[PDB]
């Protein structure tokens, strides 16, 4: 009944592990002892010498296709003197291969291009690749980073410099692909493919007819529109949005995966084709598009058609009659502006002799010759007809389609939004520029740049704490902003989304419209803190504060289509920077590559390599000057010996190998920590219950306890427990459960901030968080050890909790299901306890749902948010006053509360928790009290424009909930050679106040045939049962 | 004596008229509206237009000054309304009472009266 003194001894439990075990209070004493230096800033300074590094990087990067293009122009006018025409088959190279600097995938180099041949190519066709060897290797040797670099021809030959084995089951027709397509013909192509699938049209020839269609969406860019009709019997457009029922949308991968899916959806029908409405259709689509793309022109509108013989005999002619004359009047309506390109499917009986002349008069528009007048005195666009079978190659025949468009001879380089490699195996971007040659164009060159090699400087950018960047296009799409995932671990090319979605921010509009405007500037704006991203409020350096300043410094990047910006939050008060100091290592450093070292005792810590010998320090990638190197070369065991060299240099003398400002002095800053947890290791009873602790920095330091390997691409300034330690500044963090990344399974980590001084305790000020981790069962251990309330039974009918600001918990009287039996929300308190879930929702001031959209997986996400400024004891308002009475109160000093239920009867209470998905009940509306666990709906964006579909959708964004992750890897011969470092056998624990929380050890509690409760619990290692259910999955195979 | 609906939930149903206590022993419209109101979330997902009329019909049973009896929905009510929401109530958590089982209401069989409204 009484939970405010049992509150307080609780508390005392929170500070004994930050202050004590984790050492929040002496690295707090020795922040605040060292020196720092105070700089102010608006941004512009940082937007200017930022914008060099890329643009540097971006020079570098013209200047190869620049030099590949006058090489290549100027080797056509030796071929019109001497027969340039050699040929090294890609598939006829096999002495060996490599993987050195990207093209990882069995690839031989060094002056030597292959080349790969399309069916269209003759005898006598243009190959430069014998004298462009000279060029191409002293362009990769002196430009390392660009991954491939090729000369694809117009005749078809397709030549690349680093020659690899690949794709020799068939015809590699890069002709087709898009970024041949955006480069011959850069205009906006709005084009709408018309597929007639009607007049009893046989299914062995509608498939040329649908996989035609799939070709021309596989090669239109962002710039292009795109509509899909089906036989127009009735003018089925694709259902996927409502927005295609009317306009043509930009061919983003969104609306390409979306029309591709609506394209093989498409089967035969026997009712005649109503050709009539599906070009009235199609005209009323390009019609209402706005004009053309309000774009420099450049809009070439297109209607692809894919048909066969329909005839229809008896009103055949009337057939033919209504299609030309809706053409000629709806083309009346608009200048002929738009082309008609007509397909014809065929075998060998159905299409005939005859049936081909009914579409190359559709093709030529030729209405006069069925009477009705051209009442236009502008001429028609004639487009062409070709014919298909089952031995047509589409990709040279329908994938040629851009050919019949106008070529207006445009000289300029343009630059692809990320994509994934064909050749390769990754991401890239590409910039291109056509090949010209007078009045002939000879085809296009290409040079392919690793996405995380090209992003390098926005990714890691960390000059300021009060600072961050974002890179865009001129047409707003953002390419890295720090709401992305981090481009080194994508494997899927990610949506493209507008800048407007990622800074969701009021009164953004307004800059927005100045950064794709002026080439440079800045401007400052005010902006209230309760409707912001996290972004902001995390670099605060006020407390108390209602509103804040923000400052946007712009400058597009020269010579290309990107902008970069430097978002500078509260630019008016200045930010501390770390002076440079001086401290002896009173212990040897040791680096956290122990595989190259071996040389400290190594043991296994869950799937990690570490020891107890010493803690390990870690630096991330961003914390060197060329992240992408660090991450893509290997580290070698003499590169470990100089950074550790460095770091620990006292002299001053060591030069800087590679490493960025602040680094080093974060790890002598940090370094204290080594003698402060070692000297609690000897003392501490919790060595069994803590499966480590760690502190870490803003610029990329990182130091566990046991000191353990971790994979490069680990940054934990973007885990749960560092962002909910800077939001809650100066308190205890309660986070969890969440799954480790070392192997300990579901685990609840302790976190607090160390700031620059103790007389400010704003967010900004955050100069590096601790952390320390302890396993799913600790907590309600220490719940049962702490408060006696608790015993009174097994955790039945009288339970305790302990639950986060975030509504989940990580104390518990039952915490088993985590398998195939329960929602996967299941660990929040509204599926645990629903009674008094709903109760707390009608408390006043206490809780409140939140909306936030994550454009990165297109879903709106629901969350709750219970303020940690609670004073005083809260108990039933509303529900379970009589059968189950309860008592919710803060644990003071930290973002946690613990809660106490006493179910004296039954009562009846739900939350909606869907045991299928995490979809929500309800997605039309939101309701303050409605409980329900944790939830998402599908986001609702209009592709046609790039907004969201309703206007009443104004939510802030979904920050980071980046979950791809390199779990750490353990294999053989190290598994059988080293064994754990703490082997506490769990076999002899006999009870579940000794089983739980140690972190070898699980309580057992289910048989291994589901959910049949045990008459025998006991303790087994983890492995034996996971979440106490014997013999279940392991959480990492889920 | 009968008094009127005062829970919004059950406003709108066909009748206006209740007397506590119901089935559930609740003493008052306010206790037995708090319990109703957490199957609103079905009422508001339409999963059948039989649910808030079933439930109602239950929580807040109809009171006739001239009848003088309990006045229970029908089976087939019942069926209907499990038909189309049961599924789906397994999926996020709903459950049923079990004195809300479809075998405990009269069949459409003997003289028992029952409220059935699409076979009035
Ligand atoms: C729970 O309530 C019962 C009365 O229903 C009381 O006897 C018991 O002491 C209570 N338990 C606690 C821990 O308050
Ligand atoms: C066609 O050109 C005329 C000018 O001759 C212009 O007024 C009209 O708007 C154009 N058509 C469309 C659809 O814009
Ligand atoms: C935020 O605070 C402002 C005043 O600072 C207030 O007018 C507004 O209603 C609050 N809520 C929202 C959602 O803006
Ligand atoms: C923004 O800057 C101005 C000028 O320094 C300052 O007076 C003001 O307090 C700052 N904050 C807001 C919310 O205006
Ligand atoms: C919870 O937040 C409100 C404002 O949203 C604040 O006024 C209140 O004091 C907070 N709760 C407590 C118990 O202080
Ligand atoms: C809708 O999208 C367009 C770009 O297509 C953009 O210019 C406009 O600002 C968006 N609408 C709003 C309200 O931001
Ligand atoms: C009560 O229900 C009757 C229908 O049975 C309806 O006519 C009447 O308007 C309702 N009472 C009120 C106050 O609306």
């Amino acid at each position: 009944f009484s939970i405010l003194d049992e509150a307080q001894v609780l508390a005392s439990q929170m500070r004994r592990l930050a202050a004590e075990e984790l050492g929040v209070v002496t690295m707090q004493r020795i922040f605040n002892s060292l020196v720092y230096t105070e700089k102010i800033s608006n941004g512009e300074s940082e937007v200017q010498q930022l914008a060099k590094k890329i643009r540097e990087k971006f020079n570098r990067y013209l200047d190869v296709v620049n030099r590949n293009k006058q090489v290549v122009e100027a080797s056509y006018t030796a071929h019109l003197t001497s027969p340039l025409t050699a040929i090294q088959d890609c598939c006829t190279i096999p002495p060996s291969m490599m993987e050195f600097d990207g093209n990882f995938n069995t690839n031989v180099s060094r002056t030597v291009s292959c080349d790969r041949l399309s069916t269209t190519v003759n005898s006598r066709a243009f190959n430069p690749g014998r004298d462009l060897n000279s060029v191409l290797a002293d362009n990769l040797k002196s430009n390392p980073g660009i991954k491939w670099q090729y000369f694809s021809s117009e005749e078809g030959i397709f030549t690349v410099f680093p020659a690899h084995k690949f794709r020799c089951k068939g015809s590699y027709e890069h002709r087709s692909r898009p970024i041949y397509v955006s480069t011959v013909r850069p205009q906006s192509k709005h084009i709408v493919v018309i597929l007639d699938h009607g007049a009893s049209v046989t299914d062995t020839q509608l498939q040329i007819a649908k996989d035609a269609a799939q070709v021309i969406l596989s090669a239109i860019d962002e710039h292009d529109k795109i509509s899909v009709l089906t036989v127009a019997d009735a003018v089925r457009t694709c259902s996927l949005d409502q927005c295609y029922k009317t306009y043509l949308s930009p061919a983003t991968s969104e609306t390409k995966r979306k029309m591709s899916t609506f394209v093989s959806s498409v089967k035969p029908s026997d009712s005649p084709t109503q050709h009539a409405v599906g070009f009235h259709r199609a005209f009323q689509l390009i019609r209402s598009t706005s004009n053309s793309t309000r774009f420099q022109a450049n809009t070439d509108m297109v209607i692809i058609y894919l048909s066969a013989g329909i005839t229809s005999k008896d009103s055949s002619e009337e057939d033919k009659k209504a299609t030309l004359r809706v053409i000629n009047e709806e083309n009346g309506f608009l200048n002929n502006s738009v082309m008609i390109l007509t397909y014809a499917l065929m075998n060998d009986g159905v299409t005939g002799l005859k049936e081909l002349a009914f579409l190359r008069d559709l093709a030529e528009q030729n209405s006069g010759k069925y009477g009705i007048p051209d009442r236009t005195a502008l001429p028609v666009i004639k487009g062409s007809m070709m014919v298909l079978n089952q031995l047509s190659n589409l990709e040279t025949t329908v994938g040629r389609f851009y050919t019949n468009l106008p070529n207006r001879m445009i000289d300029e380089a343009v630059f692809s939004l990320p994509f994934s490699d064909e050749m390769g195996d990754g991401l890239i971007m590409t910039v291109s520029k056509p090949c010209y040659f007078g009045n002939l164009l000879l085809g296009i060159v290409g040079v392919d740049v690793n996405l995380a090699y090209i992003l390098e400087d926005v990714t890691y950018y960390q000059d300021s704490l009060a600072s961050y960047t974002f890179l865009i296009d001129d047409k707003g799409y953002t390419l890295m902003h720090p709401s992305l995932t981090r481009p080194y671990l994508l494997s899927e090319p990610p949506l493209h989304t507008d800048i407007i979605h990622y800074e969701n921010i009021p009164k953004f509009e307004l800059v927005r419209q100045n950064i794709l405007s002026l080439p440079l500037g800045s401007q400052i704006i005010t902006v209230p803190v309760n409707s912001s991203l996290s972004w902001h409020i995390n670099k605060l350096r006020e407390t108390g504060k209602e509103a804040y300043n923000v400052s946007y410094a712009w400058k597009m990047v020269q010579d290309t289509s990107f902008i970069l910006c430097i978002v500078v939050i509260q630019p008016e008060i200045p930010v501390k920077q770390l002076k440079n100091l001086n401290t002896v290592p009173s212990s040897k450093l040791l680096y956290h590559r122990l595989d190259l070292l071996g040389q400290p005792s190594a043991c296994l810590h869950f799937k990690q390599l570490a020891t107890l010998e010493s803690p390990t320090v870690m630096l991330s990638a961003g914390s060197f000057s060329s992240p992408y190197e660090h991450l893509s070369q290997p580290e070698t065991k003499r590169m470990v010996e100089h950074y550790t060299a460095y770091l620990s240099d006292n002299t001053r003398l060591i030069a800087n190998p590679g490493l960025k400002f602040s680094v080093r002095n974060e790890v002598m800053a940090t370094s204290h920590v080594t003698d402060e947890w070692m000297t609690q290791m000897e003392m501490s009873s919790l060595n069994t219950y803590i499966v480590r602790r760690y502190i870490a920095t803003p610029n990329g330091v990182l130091r566990i306890y046991p000191g353990s390997l971790m994979d490069k691409a680990f940054d934990p300034t973007r885990r749960q427990w560092y962002l909910h330690a800077v939001a809650n500044p100066g308190l205890i963090s309660l986070t969890g459960p969440y799954l480790d990344v070392g192997g300990a399974g579901y685990v609840v980590t302790i976190s607090h901030t160390i700031h620059s001084s103790s007389t400010q305790l704003s967010s900004g000020h955050t100069v590096a968080v601790m952390g320390i981790d302890f396993t799913l069962r600790y907590f309600y251990k220490v719940l049962m050890d702490l408060l006696p309330v608790c015993n009174q039974d097994g955790g039945n009918k009288i339970r305790c909790f302990i639950m986060e600001d975030r509504g989940y918990l990580v104390a518990h009287p039952t915490l088993v299901d985590p398998k195939g039996h329960a929602p996967l929300e299941q660990q929040h308190i509204t599926h645990k306890e629903p009674l008094v879930a709903n109760d707390i929702l009608n408390h006043p001031n206490f809780v409140k749902k939140n909306l936030c959209n994550s454009f990165s997986d297109r879903t709106v996400q629901r969350s709750y948010k219970f303020n940690t400024s609670l004073v005083g004891d809260l108990t039933n308002l509303v529900h379970g006053s009589h059968c189950s009475k309860y008592r919710l109160t803060r644990i003071p000093g930290t973002n946690a509360f613990v809660g106490i239920v006493n179910e004296t009867c039954d009562s009846l209470a739900f939350c909606a928790c869907s045991m299928v998905d995490r979809l929500c009940l309800n997605c039309h509306r939101m309701e303050q009290n409605e409980c329900e666990c944790p939830c998402e709906c599908p986001l609702e964006v209009n592709e046609c424009t790039g907004n969201l579909t309703n206007a009443e959708n104004r939510n802030p964004s979904c920050e980071v909930h980046q979950e791809p992750v390199t779990y750490t890897a353990i294999d053989p011969g190290l598994q059988d050679a080293l064994q754990q470092c703490v082997n506490s056998r769990c076999n002899q624990r006999m009870e579940s106040g000794d089983c739980f929380g140690v972190l070898d050890c699980e309580w057992c509690v289910v048989d291994s045939d589901g959910k049949t409760h045990l008459d025998k619990s006991y303790c087994a290692p983890q492995k034996e049962c996971f979440g106490g259910i014997v013999g279940a999955k392991s959480p990492y195979v889920d | 004596v009968c008094q009127e609906i005062t829970v919004p939930m059950c406003r709108g149903i066909g009748y206006n008229l209740t007397h506590m206590p119901n089935q559930f022993n609740h003493d008052t419209q306010d206790e037995a509206g708090l319990e109703v109101h957490q199957f609103w979330p079905l009422v508001e997902i339409h999963c059948s237009p039989d649910l808030r009329f079933f439930l109602c019909s239950m929580y807040t049973p109809i009171c006739l000054p001239d009848y003088h009896k309990p006045l229970p929905p029908c089976r087939s009510v019942c069926e209907r309304a499990k038909a189309g929401c049961s599924p789906l109530m397994r999926q996020y958590g709903f459950a049923w009472p079990e004195r809300m089982s479809c075998d405990r209401l009269p069949v459409l069989d003997a003289e028992v009266l029952c409220m059935d409204y699409n076979r009035s």
